[PDB]
């Protein structure tokens, strides 16, 4: 669920904010 | 008392009311039943006892009217051979609605009627109350 | 287009209006689909297409009147598991699979009940396998 698209897609992007609750909470506000 | 009521293991026991269980066996083969699948299991249970045989049916008919299931219980006595045959005949219709919710087989049925028999206020609430304490399986759900 | 609905070969088809065999992985993996047993096909069939699913439902209770047995479906989509779920929650006997129910939906859809007979009529035009259903 950390990637809305395939692993071949997430190579270009980064799911680090979804993996890390700290960044996940910081980005919301 | 529990063996004669719910346990249904009188034959494995050593005696019943001061009478050896093998005496009960000898009567059974002399008795005739048109279709004897489980001859021993029908007589000795809560439903098979003549004192509590018909009152068992009355409670079930109350349940069928309340739940309003697809098929009513046409037989007049509840036992293993009637229950599975009732489910086997309508096995195609068992898969979608089956029977009153919360029951999967006759073993679940024999308690479900007793849960209602214990829930309501009637002279035979005392019968279900006694069976609750010395059934060790259901005593787990009670606190302490 | 006739493959795209009610053929169970869309995912196996090399061309979906110019599309290779994929799409099955990711969004279905982000939140697991609670269905199986030809789950791809119901993503394709006319009764499984979200916009065309309810048009079949509008046909369904018209077919129910035609079959003289009335019962409300659980959802506006008709597929394998929902029909089984609709079965397990009063209806004609002799059919219990979604394959024949979709047939009885489509032939009534091929009648001028909705302006979208055109889709049903075109499906029965091609192919010859679908011609015998009409």
């Amino acid at each position: 669920q950390h990637q809305m698209f395939d692993p071949g897609v997430a190579d270009l992007l980064d799911t680090d904010i979804l993996t890390s609750p700290s960044k996940r909470k910081r980005k919301l506000k | 008392l529990t063996n004669y009521l719910y346990r249904n293991k009188v034959l494995s026991s050593k005696s019943l009311f001061g009478v050896s269980p093998d005496f009960f066996k000898q009567i059974l083969e002399n008795l005739y039943i048109p279709t004897a699948d489980f001859k021993n299991a029908k007589f000795f249970t809560i439903t098979g006892i003549p004192a509590l045989s018909y009152i068992c049916i009355i409670i079930l008919r109350r349940l069928e009217t309340a739940e309003n299931t697809k098929i009513k219980f046409t037989s007049g006595i509840i036992n293993e051979e009637t229950f599975n045959n009732f489910f086997r005949v309508h096995h195609d219709e068992i898969g979608q609605h089956g029977w009153i919710k919360g029951v999967n087989n006759i073993h679940d049925l024999r308690v479900k009627i007793l849960m209602h028999l214990s829930n309501t206020a009637n002279p035979y609430r005392d019968i279900a109350a006694f069976l609750f304490t010395y059934l060790k399986s259901l005593s787990k759900y009670s606190v302490q």
